[PDB]
């Protein structure tokens, strides 16, 4: 006898911000128009600096997450998409859980979505402040009082306009899905920038161009000895490489070749004759998803490992969570962590590390493709994008395969689909994990996730025109 | 019957392949002017000849 | 389409329309002349009185054999009946031409059906069958409908 | 690859009955297609491959 | 809230940054 | 021996599985795999050029709004 | 003939045949259900031939 | 008539905007629906009469 979660969350409901429903379809040329100007504001909080940080040249722990995340170190986008993606997952598996019974009924289902809006809400306070805190934009005492107020303040309303912006997109005004664009977006932009930034960094012994391609121009134009300025180019230890660049060039082909595998199952209208369709089971059935998920949650663990470890130094749990270490090793300065599960779930920065702590890329390897397996299994049951549903779906589109019932189509797709989600989940896995060890700007996941999402965006595009 | 030949199993069943509307793919021909099948064929009315 | 009345004021009249109406074309012809002067409510209230047998449709024209009821004595006639089918579909064509005087912004509280009229639509065939193994016609008698009303205060 | 029974000519009769013994199994991988449902690309195939039989066996003979 | 107040919000939360900017460039300075 | 045949079976009926998944599978064809690349070629040069442009343009405003 | 068939699959796909069951279908053509050895597994040969 | 058709869009623009707030009301009726089985009944119906519009403009269309 359990009182509705949903119910004792409904007063704060009320005061959630909800954007209002289209009463017209919009036009496609418009949702392309509100689709460009979200992704605009999006891109524009994602430059602009937060007011009052202590410039600190302190280390990036998550440096490979705000990739992954679409977040910018200083930025109103310091959290990026973090706690709306920790909260639809929280909700998500608690639904499939069946912890939280949500019914059918539209209040239900109001009383769900608002819930999730609150629960990621609150948890961008909560990292706002808890960021603020940890002292990652100077020691608090230094800033004051005030100033921590403000960039809480900021932080949590950059969040509720992502989030505004994401309910915007999702409910119809654009294409898509707002977080799948924003992760898209910001890992083109990371890659193109890297590419050709023509900033110049001052190493030790030079002024060199960040930008792979900028760097590769200047030095064949200005040193005479083309072939070493063209090998120092290709294997540079601290600047993105041309050799990392035809990396990535190479995974993101493989990565739309394994995208391209697809099972078509033969669907016939029963009402029309000789009407033959495909239905097509592509081998990243349950698409991004499972990645997006382990990063949320890894994300999750190496945040609260570094608070633990921040303020209760030496306990054997937090030892146990992760060891961090400022590693200034001739480079700008990077948290890894050195000890513990931490440690076990980073990945390794190089071939030599691995070879180094091959115990360590066995168990991140391990980790990796188990968890985008379980992952991708857990997802298809909670989205209702089981056999059973599909078939559903086709019953309520009237597509009969031929010869077969509606309950022998569900027999079949029961026999493909939790196979097509498993193994695509772990080839996801394990083309991530090649990508890293293969150095691809934007990190292997970031590149998996950049492609997936516009080859989702391109279908909804060209099944919409 | 149920003791049927093999030349009468087989021409029952060109009398049952043939007993199907015309391809909707058909009428958008050019010299076009089947409207629908009229040569069709109900069990119960006209009885097959044999 | 083009109908048989033009209207005198194209905004303040409204038009409806029906095409190959299986019922009888005598019943609707009765039912139509009963209906061919009210107001949309009377017209509305008498149809729903007619299908609840609280009044009924003099038959006038074609009354051979029609018995006589007690209800037809305000039309001052003997004969007459009451068509369900036929004050169901000049009903749902009523709701129809309801449906366009308020596309057409009209008041529906003041409209008058003012030309209303039903023609003969193609019979369809059917058989039946007779003594001495004779084959008859069973042909059905279809109707075409047109209304117009109009707002008169 | 367009088959012209041009260059059919010159080969040797098992050189010839070889590959109608591979365009009678391309055809039954075909005809398998079509009831398994298959892209039109696979589909349109058949005529082609139909009448490589025909002119394979018409050099044959 | 519609999504042109959406967008208002949005962008006056952005010129406020700003203006929190400019405010503490000048009171520094 | 047990456990192991436990473990074991599942992962080999899952490899099975995973097999005629992948024989199942109808591999793209050049043509489809070029349509796709290009697409999400030119997806990728419109993100990452506007990306490029925007963060290129408050690259400025930022060492004036920072920088001072 | 039944004879036809058995030494005609064991030459398409290499498959010893238990036995064969023919019937011609009202619509004219002449199902065969082959049952294949002990051994050899039918889900097995459709999952190779295609059919699965 | 050729008055009506100069004013032949702000009829049809009046027309929607009274289609819609008829939507508004009886989704309104069915939020405010007491009884949950109640409401699931009227919620059934009101999504099958959807999908019925949707497979009727199919059909028109076809
Ligand atoms: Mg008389
Ligand atoms: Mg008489
Ligand atoms: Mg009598
Ligand atoms: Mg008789
Ligand atoms: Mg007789």
């Amino acid at each position: 006898m359990a009182i509705k979660f949903l119910e004792v969350i409904k007063p704060f409901c009320v005061i959630l911000p909800e954007i209002q429903k289209p009463e017209r379809k919009i036009q496609f040329k418009e949702k392309v128009l509100w689709t460009a100007i979200t992704l605009f504001i999006f891109l524009v909080c994602c430059q602009i600096p937060l007011f009052g940080i202590m410039s600190s040249d302190s280390a990036d722990p998550f440096y490979w997450m705000r990739v992954i995340l679409a977040s910018n170190r200083g930025t109103l986008m310091e959290l990026g998409i973090s706690p709306i993606v920790t909260s639809g997952l929280i909700m998500q598996l608690l639904a499939g859980a069946k912890i939280i019974e949500v019914g059918d009924t539209p209040k239900d289902r109001a009383l769900f979505n608002g819930a999730q809006k609150l629960f990621g809400m609150i948890i961008t306070i909560g990292q706002s402040i808890v960021y603020v805190m940890t002292g990652m934009y100077g020691d608090p005492s230094e800033m004051g009082a005030g100033i921590c107020l403000l960039i809480t303040i900021q932080l949590f309303v950059a969040g509720l306009i992502v989030l505004l912006l994401d309910e915007l997109l999702q409910k119809g005004y654009g294409l898509g899905s707002g977080i799948s664009l924003f992760i898209a977006t910001n890992i083109c932009e990371t890659i193109v920038w890297k590419a050709f930034s023509p900033t110049t960094v001052n190493t030790g012994r030079g002024m060199e161009f960040e930008g792979a391609i900028i760097a590769l121009f200047h030095l064949l134009a200005t040193r005479t000895d083309k072939v070493r300025a063209l090998r120092e180019a290709f294997y540079r230890q601290n600047l993105p490489n041309l050799m990392n660049l035809i990396a990535t060039i190479f995974v993101f082909a493989v990565v739309i070749y394994f995208q391209g595998f697809r099972v078509d199952l033969p669907i016939k209208s029963a009402r029309y004759r000789g009407q033959y369709n495909t239905y097509p089971i592509k081998l990243f059935y349950t698409s991004n998803i499972p990645i997006i998920l382990q990063s949320a949650l890894v994300s999750n663990l190496y945040v609260i490992s570094q608070m633990l470890s921040a303020r209760f130094s030496g306990n054997l749990l937090v030892s146990l969570l992760g060891t961090w270490s400022d590693t200034s090793s001739g480079g700008p300065a990077r948290a890894y962590p050195v000890g513990g599960l931490c440690h076990y779930l980073s990945p390794p920065e190089s071939f030599g590390s691995v070879l180094e702590d091959p115990v360590h890329a066995v168990v991140y390897i391990v980790f990796m493709l188990g968890s985008c397996a379980f992952f991708s299994k857990t997802w298809i049951e909670v989205s209702g994008s089981s056999a059973k549903d599909v078939a559903k779906q086709l019953k309520e589109q009237q597509m009969v395969m031929r010869g077969h019932r509606e309950t022998s189509m569900v027999h079949e797709l029961n026999r493909y689909i939790p196979t097509a989600a498993a193994f695509g989940g772990l080839c996801i896995g394990a083309l991530s994990v090649l990508a890293d060890f293969l150095g691809a700007i934007g990190s292997g996941t970031g590149i998996l996730l950049a492609v997936t999402i516009i080859y989702q965006y391109f279908e909804i595009f060209v099944k919409e025109q | 019957s149920s003791h049927k030949t093999f030349r009468i199993k087989r021409f029952l069943a060109k009398k049952q392949k043939q007993n199907r509307p015309i391809p909707q793919w058909i009428w958008m021909k050019t010299g076009n002017k089947i409207r629908y099948n009229s040569k069709r064929r109900h069990w119960r009315r006209t009885k097959l000849g044999l | 389409v083009r109908y048989s009345l033009d209207p005198e004021n194209p905004t303040k009249s409204c038009k409806s329309r029906g095409s190959n109406l299986r019922v009888h074309f005598k019943n609707t012809r009765e039912t139509a002349q009963a209906i061919k002067g009210m107001h949309i409510r009377k017209a509305t209230k008498y149809l729903k009185d007619v299908t609840l047998k609280k009044q009924c449709v003099p038959f006038r024209r074609y009354n051979g054999g029609v018995g006589r009821c007690a209800q037809a004595k305000q039309w001052g006639w003997t004969q007459g009946r009451w068509p369900k089918k036929s004050a169901e579909f000049l009903l749902h064509m009523l709701k129809n031409a309801e449906s366009n005087a308020e596309l057409k912004g009209l008041d529906v509280d003041s409209l008058v059906i003012e030309h209303i009229q039903v023609n003969k639509a193609p019979k369809m065939r059917r058989r039946t069958y007779r003594a001495h193994g004779r084959i008859n016609p069973y042909m059905s008698s279809p109707c075409h409908i047109e209304m117009i009303l109009t707002e008169k205060e | 690859a367009k088959i012209k029974a041009r260059d059919l000519r010159g080969k040797k009769k098992e050189e010839l009955l070889k590959q109608l013994d591979d365009l009678k199994v391309e055809l039954s991988q075909l005809r398998v297609a079509k009831v398994t449902g298959g892209a039109a690309s696979k589909l349109s195939k058949i005529r082609v491959v139909r009448k490589s039989i025909a002119r394979v066996l018409t050099v044959i003979n | 809230v519609g999504p042109v107040p959406v967008l208002v919000m949005s962008l006056l939360f952005i010129a406020s940054v700003f203006m929190l900017h400019i405010w503490g460039k000048y009171t520094r300075s | 021996m047990d456990q192991v045949m436990q473990f074991v079976e599942p992962s080999r009926q899952f490899v099975k599985d995973s097999i005629r998944l992948v024989k199942r599978c109808t591999k793209p064809d050049r043509k489809e795999f070029q349509k796709i690349a290009m697409a999400t070629a030119i997806g990728f040069a419109i993100m990452g050029f506007i990306g490029f442009f925007v963060k290129l343009i408050h690259i400025p405003i930022n060492n004036i709004i920072v920088g001072g | 003939n039944k004879h036809q068939i058995k030494q005609a699959v064991k030459k398409l796909y290499d498959i010893d045949v238990a036995k064969v069951n023919t019937l011609i279908r009202p619509d004219g053509e002449k199902k065969a259900y082959v049952r294949l050895a002990p051994d050899y597994d039918a889900l097995d040969v459709a999952n190779k031939i295609g059919i699965i | 008539e050729n008055f009506l058709k100069l004013t032949h869009v702000q009829r049809q623009e009046a027309a929607q905007s009274r289609r819609e707030e008829k939507k508004r009301a009886e989704k309104e009726r069915i939020m405010n629906e007491e009884d949950p089985e109640k409401q699931r009944r009227l919620e059934e119906a009101a999504l099958r009469r959807e999908q019925k519009k949707l497979e009727k403009k199919q059909m028109k269309m076809k």
